[PDB]
């Protein structure tokens, strides 16, 4: 058994509270999900989608949380309840963000960061997963360190119980997309959200999201420059990135190989 | 050369423990087993499944059995909850729990299944896509001097050999990397045997694999003889 004692907050995915894992001592982060009990049982594309994530547990890749433990519980004629346990960092990003030295840099903390950051990134889209919902909510950090993203491919689980737009790329949800580039896009609003501290494109419905983004920028349709805040290349990249076509954008394995180190 | 550390990894994390019929069970015996397991065989292959269904399974009802005492009157209610959930993992249209149950002459129901998958995954941690032999065979297979004609007739033999040793107690011991290893190499053995100008990825295969593996060739020998003594007891059948 697992026992509570805090709560990370109330997330897009519900409630993520804190606990202990009894023998082992860690802190453990819980998550739940509620499905369909069908009369086939378990909901297939629970199973399979899960088990897809405790699979990249054996990869062993450190920028990414590992989800350690899976149990379902409720048994009632119409719902089942699956607990997720997660590794748990005891600070994100944002208040990691918040701390820092003013003006809040260096850029070997950034630099590293986004590295970190892009590497967990890569790995995740290898094993053909798109995260969608990438915020610094999400991104944490070790008391070391280590970036670790955070809450992946959880969108095709939380599909019945869900049934920001801050980060959300062009694609969304002005369709729906869910492709891969879109986490690319969610890198470069992030991107800059670690110099400015906060969101450049944030608030607001699909409307004006979309629309505070065509004002830097510029498929198409029928309504309404760089402002940087130190490099270059972060320049050169971040635009690259915040390409609006995401055929013609960046890749986060190209994006690692840029001359932005 | 690289994603095969991340399947050899999962593979051991997913491992039955060899001693679980002396430690944890009481009532199940490997004839048993057996009984099941050749069972679950028949099935897979009545209703036509995806191949590596049946060897995920008994992957499930092995692991299971190292974690949880079973009464020897349940063990045919586990074997089917282990091809439910496989069927779940690895085909496009899943085994009904109904059909399941229809080939026990309904000594089971739709609820006592649907009871064990729950026990089955949470006993699991929800750690359910296991490393079958076919993943490696299939790794294998793809460094081998071999034109595909060959390499469907490799698969298919191994492929028999790998669902033999499922049935028996070779598979507790043996991880599915080694299971996969001597059935491709009893398999390209026989085969470049009846054809010697053909097969000849037969040659020094053992050693070749081993370097795959990282291991040592003579447990790969060994495991490979019992294949083959084992299929001498196929026969009988």
């Amino acid at each position: 058994r697992y026992e509570p004692v805090a709560e990370i907050g109330v997330g897009a995915y519900g409630t993520v509270y804190k606990a202990r894992d009894p023998h082992s001592g860690h802190f453990v982060a819980l998550k739940s999900v509620r499905v369909p009990n069908g009369e086939e049982g378990l909901p297939i594309s629970t199973v399979r989608e899960v088990a897809l994530l405790r699979r990249l547990e054996a990869f062993e890749h450190p920028n990414v949380v590992r989800l350690m433990d899976v149990c379902a519980t409720s048994r009632t004629d119409r719902e089942i309840k699956v607990t997720l346990v997660f590794e748990h960092v005891d600070q994100d990003l944002r208040t990691y963000l918040d701390k820092a030295p003013p003006p809040g840099l260096p850029a070997e903390t950034i630099k590293d960061l986004m590295r970190q950051f892009l590497r967990g990134l890569d790995f995740l889209h290898a094993n053909c997963i798109v995260h969608r919902d990438l915020k610094p909510e999400n991104i944490l950090v070790t008391s070391g360190g280590t970036v670790k993203l955070a809450d992946f491919g959880l969108a095709r689980i939380y599909s019945y119980q869900m049934a920001t737009l801050w980060y959300r790329a062009p694609e969304v949800l002005l369709q729906s997309t869910y492709a891969t580039p879109v986490d690319m896009w969610s890198v470069g609003c992030i991107f800059a959200e670690m110099f400015r501290r906060k969101p450049l494109f944030c608030g607001n419905s699909e409307a004006d999201q979309l629309g505070k983004i065509f004002d830097l920028i510029g498929w198409p349709r029928d309504v309404s420059s760089v402002v940087p805040e130190m490099e270059e290349s972060g320049a050169q990249l971040l635009l690259e990135m915040l390409t609006f076509n995401p055929h013609k954008r960046i890749s986060a394995f190209r994006a690692l190989q840029h001359s932005y180190l | 050369d690289r994603v095969l550390r991340a399947m050899l990894k999962a593979e051991e994390t997913c491992a039955p423990s060899v001693s679980y019929f002396k430690c944890v069970q009481k009532e199940v015996l490997p004839s048993m087993r057996k009984i099941v397991a050749t069972w679950m065989l028949e099935v897979c292959e009545e209703q036509k499944c995806e191949e590596e269904v049946f060897p995920l399974a008994m992957n499930y009802l092995d692991r299971f059995l190292s974690l949880e005492p079973v009464k020897k009157s349940r063990l045919q209610l586990l074997g089917a909850t282990c091809m439910f959930v496989a069927s779940k993992m690895k085909e496009t249209i899943p085994l009904t729990a109904e059909k399941l149950c229809i080939y026990t002459d309904n000594s089971i129901r739709p609820e006592e299944l649907l009871q064990m998958e729950l026990l089955l995954v949470n006993k699991l941690k929800w750690n359910l896509a296991a490393m079958t032999p076919h993943d490696f065979i299939e790794h294998f297979l793809s460094k081998m001097p071999e034109a595909e004609e060959n390499k469907q007739i490799i698969r298919k033999h191994a492929q028999t050999f790998v669902a033999l040793c499922a049935t028996d107690v070779k598979f507790i011991s043996n991880p599915p990397s080694m299971v996969a290893a001597g059935s491709v190499v009893a398999a390209v053995q026989g085969l470049n045997l009846r054809s010697p100008n053909n097969f000849l990825s037969y040659y020094r295969l053992t050693r070749f694999l081993s370097r795959v593996i990282k291991c040592d060739p003579d447990c790969l020998r060994a495991c490979q003889e019992q294949i083959e003594a084992l299929l001498e007891s196929s026969l009988r059948q």
